């Protein structure tokens, strides 16, 4: 029959280690900003959504400045596709700027 | 975080 509802949520792990962020359900707009502590004026503060939902996470870059994808089996973090949400897998990395603000996906509950 | 952007 129907399959139902899916929980799952997520944090995000700076690379720096600095403090995990826990993300709350729905849409989150990141960027530069208390929330992340960025404060880098390259990065916009309205930089990308992300958006927790049925136990998946995607985000959306919303700036002409771009965001930046690494898949967990790869080692080069590379431009995401302006404008398009992507689905982030559990031990991806995405980053703000090619080389600084980049985040681990960790896996917690909902 | 009152200052624009830099592009
Ligand atoms: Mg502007």
């Amino acid at each position: 029959g129907p399959l139902g509802s899916m929980s799952g949520g997520f944090e995000l792990q700076p690379r720096d280690g600095g403090p995990r962020v826990a993300l709350a359900p729905g849409e989150t707009v990141i960027g530069r900003g208390p929330l992340l502590g960025i404060t880098d004026k390259r990065v916009s503060r309205r930089h990308a959504i992300l958006e927790v939902a049925g136990g998946q996470l995607r985000i959306k870059p919303i700036h002409t400045n771009p965001c930046f994808y690494q898949s967990s089996e790869k080692s080069q973090l590379l431009p995401l596709k302006p404008n398009l949400w992507c689905y982030l897998n559990p031990g991806d990395s995405f980053s703000m700027l090619v080389d600084k603000y980049i985040f681990r996906i960790l896996s917690i509950p909902s | 975080y009152d200052e624009s952007t830099d592009e």
